[PDB]
RNA sequence: AAUUGAAGAGUUUGAUCAUGGCUCAGAUUGAACGCUGGCGGCAGGCCUAACACAUGCAAGUCGAACGGUAACAGGAAGAAGCUUGCUUCUUUGCUGACGAGUGGCGGACGGGUGAGUAAUGUCUGGGAAACUGCCUGAUGGAGGGGGAUAACUACUGGAAACGGUAGCUAAUACCGCAUAACGUCGCAAGACCAAAGAGGGGGACCUUCGGGCCUCUUGCCAUCGGAUGUGCCCAGAUGGGAUUAGCUAGUAGGUGGGGUAACGGCUCACCUAGGCGACGAUCCCUAGCUGGUCUGAGAGGAUGACCAGCCACACUGGAACUGAGACACGGUCCAGACUCCUACGGGAGGCAGCAGUGGGGAAUAUUGCACAAUGGGCGCAAGCCUGAUGCAGCCAUGCCGCGUGUAUGAAGAAGGCCUUCGGGUUGUAAAGUACUUUCAGCGGGGAGGAAGGGAGUAAAGUUAAUACCUUUGCUCAUUGACGUUACCCGCAGAAGAAGCACCGGCUAACUCCGUGCCAGCAGCCGCGGUAAUACGGAGGGUGCAAGCGUUAAUCGGAAUUACUGGGCGUAAAGCGCACGCAGGCGGUUUGUUAAGUCAGAUGUGAAAUCCCCGGGCUCAACCUGGGAACUGCAUCUGAUACUGGCAA
């Protein structure tokens, strides 16, 4: 409130609206692979796996994911489809 | 700090002539030594165990001028000094500046020798001296500043102390108002009239 | 960036400085790992007055240790390369 | 008049009742110092420790002796 | 050099001994009350209400990021009061520099208060499942585009706070495709991922005449590592109470998904029915913790004010965001409590930051000064910001000293005081006499804390470069809040500077006089009966001393919870008496791991602190140097006498 860098509190929700959009942009493509897990095609998920596969790694690169949740989520999902075969 | 009172009662209540009212005419003749100190003490008191340590306590606290607050901390460091703790406490009572200039002949008493110490008139080993609690180390010499040397009162006080035996642990020149300090005074060197043994029994408990 | 800089001791109007290694946010007279020497501004040429242990200054900068401008001024007043 | 040595916080002079501060005590003004403990009414005070110009003037007398009950 | 340290006395009784409480002499206070009061240096100085808080001030910076230029300073196209360029002036942002906005970084550091918490904490060892901005080393790269957008205009709401909409545009801001590896996912194939640019100088070339071009400086980005700030797990200790006996339902555990940087019931799904506890569980009260300080022979007790580490917290309660890192002291939102501005719509706010206010209270500070020191943030640097600090005010609160004058001085004055009324005494005391006057007061000389930074030259490297940048000594003029500094010399005069407790014993120091178990005295036993060494005053001393007594508190003495180191027939104390599962111990012989114990080595035991020997403050206190200590803990490898386990 009182300090001369109160513009940081203006810049926070200026930033947060962008990053939570990239959060929202990230999660729906992590969600999108979980659309086709329950269907039963090993490549329907794998084709959409390559839709988040840059996007979770663009956003690990842009500065939101700490490089290790991406290593988590590209590992379980790759073994998700291979659990059935 | 100082008493600055009637300090020959202090030689009359204690009896021994511990050097306060010395002056030129060394015989007193005006005090009636070994008597009551006042107006009611005509009887001889019993002098039990507590007071006979207390009565010689006034004998050591009055030769050199050291008070109650100053004598006690000398004992504390002396306890860690090895060997005879009476000698180590005497190793701390014989470094005073009013001690040495009284053993230099400068001054008809300690107070007149305090006066030359109190009024900047001493130089020691290339430093013009200050506060009289200075323990004066060995391998040092003592001197007097040029503005306060030979001023109408140092002369005859140097006479009655050149009749003294010049106790040879420190040497005085006295013809240009300088002396020399060699080392410490041992038990073999003092008057040996002072019982130091009843002091330690006070700070033993 | 854990640095090598100065820290302060002594008394009122008569300083004496204690050189230390520390992170440069760490409460100047406080937390630190290993002092290497000290410094007295009232140098007093009898015995000492500024002592440096040079072989840890060469080794701490081996881990990176960006020095301060006064400890570097001690290097130019210790005659390091002499 | 009490034989005690006190000290100052400020001096205050009000414009409307506007306590706009001042550190200068001009001879002929009026001030309102602050936080002095034992200052009664009718004390003749001296700043450079000079002899006072002693003033004793508390001589009206109250006329009623009425008790209280809090 | 470094643990040379342990004492008692009064008090029950006619008297003695024993038992045993009581009390006192020591030391130490974050102190307070009263009496009184000169000075210097060094430390500390709201503990009680984390009570409520007016006022000012504690975190800003970069233009070498940029669009811009709102002030201000030049200069420039142009232009004159007509003193023919001494200059009035609108324009241009060509520069200095930069309010405001966007943007990079910090704002989590430092500071402040102990309310919570008995264990997610701390401390001290050990870890395995991670990250790490700034910093640093090495290794590749750093191409080419684009769309929004504040500011700034048009119009404009509102008392103000604070905004409104349509437009337009720049940037190390944001988002794209190419291109990626010793980086990531996966058995193996393969599949994806980054960014940037500003500034300085300059020769030919080049001139669309912003420059392109070479190069130095500075900067970005990917990654392997380190210093490292931090996160997480385990063991053992870390308080009182059993008049606190059972507690628990994500509670113990598995599988499966998910989760966070990381590991787990960290979380859902289902199965199993256990987990902890009388070797103290849960419940309750109180409390931050450690190094350490106080005392003490030692072992132990009490306690963590100042100092440094760790923790917690930010009015109360909660959640999540941004960022390297926060569930953020001086940030967001919601809620509550209580206040403040109002033109009555609507608006705000956080001192357990410095200083202060009222109140609480036996009690605790200037509504201060400067950024010179050191540290920090930002930045190229110059600098700015710095109540972090360096000082400086108030305080005999404490720890140490200085001085309050000295020699001579007998008729042994006066006066007081007591008295065989003779005398003695106060008392060398004073007066008097001879010096001297430290600090005073006062007047002037006058070191160091100062290192740097900036300006000029040359040289050593870089390169096209004799340029720039960097570095090297030198040269030049300057930077001190403290400060009428410390400190030295000189001046007249002893002129301004002594008081407080006590006197029956403990425990050193007396008679009267005045009251008569009256008024009073006191730490303890006890005094006062007109006829007091205990009461009140005076005088005489006593102890101390610019401090002194009392009061409160911890330890000692207290062998008064006795492991070191006590007792139980009569003094407090043996269950009314047996039985007995937990539990505690245990005869002798052989072998055996080596748990216990023991030796040695290694690493840790932060620094300060206590101690030992020195240096510097003139000496002391104080401030430090080296060293010792840190009595401990773990781990590795050895010994088998006695204990334990194991076996005969």
């Amino acid at each position: 409130n009182i300090k001369s860098a109160k513009k940081r509190a203006i810049q926070s929700e200026k930033a947060r609206k962008h990053n939570a959009s990239r959060r929202s942009m990230m999660r729906t493509f992590i969600k999108k692979v979980y659309a086709a897990i329950e269907a039963g095609d090993k490549a329907a998920a794998q084709k959409a796996f390559n839709e988040m596969q840059p996007i979770v790694d663009r956003q690990a690169a842009k500065g939101l994911i700490h490089k290790n949740k991406a290593a988590r989520h590209k590992a379980n999902l790759t073994a998700q489809i291979n659990k059935l075969a | 700090a100082r008493y600055l009172g009637p300090k020959l009662k202090l030689s009359r209540r204690e009896g021994t002539d511990l050097f306060l009212k010395s002056g030129v005419r060394a015989i007193d003749t005006k005090c009636k030594i070994e008597q009551a100190p006042g107006q009611h003490g005509a009887r001889k008191p019993r002098l039990s165990d507590y007071g006979v340590q207390l009565r010689e306590k006034q004998k050591v606290r009055r030769i050199y001028g050291v008070l109650e607050r100053q004598f006690r901390n000398y004992y504390k460091e002396a306890a860690r000094l090895k060997g005879n703790t009476g000698e180590n406490l005497l190793a701390l009572l014989e470094g005073r500046l009013d001690n040495v200039v009284y053993r230099m002949g400068f001054g008809a008493t300690r107070a007149e020798a305090r006066q030359l110490v109190s009024h900047k008139a001493i130089m020691v080993n290339g430093r013009v001296v200050n506060i009289a609690s200075y323990q004066v180390s060995p391998n040092d010499v003592v001197s007097i500043r040029e503005k306060a040397k030979k001023q109408s009162r140092v002369k005859a006080a140097l006479e009655l102390a050149e009749q003294r035996e010049k106790p040879t642990w420190l040497e005085v020149d006295a013809g240009k108002m300088e002396g020399t300090f060699k080392r410490k005074p041992e038990r073999s060197d003092l008057s040996a009239d002072i019982n130091e043994h009843l002091i330690v029994e006070l700070y033993s408990k | 960036m854990v640095t090598i800089r100065l820290a302060r001791h002594g008394a009122k109007k008569r300083p004496f400085y204690q050189v230390v290694v520390a992170d440069s946010r760490n409460a100047r007279n406080g937390r630190f790992i290993e002092r290497v020497g000290f410094f007295n501004p009232i140098a007093s040429e009898k015995e000492e007055g500024t002592r440096l242990d040079l072989d840890r200054i060469a080794h701490w900068v081996g881990q990176g240790a960006t020095i301060s401008d006064r400890v570097a001024a001690l290097i130019k007043e210790v005659n390091k390369a002499a | 008049v009490k034989a005690a040595r006190e000290r100052f916080g400020r001096i205050v002079q009000m414009h409307a009742n506007k306590r706009e501060e001042i550190k200068e005590v001009r001879a002929g003004d009026i001030a309102a110092a602050i936080g002095l403990k034992d200052v009664t009414t009718g004390d003749t005070l001296c700043d450079p420790d000079a002899p006072i110009i002693l003033e004793r003037m508390e001589f009206p007398e109250p006329v009623i002796s009425i008790a209280v009950e809090p």
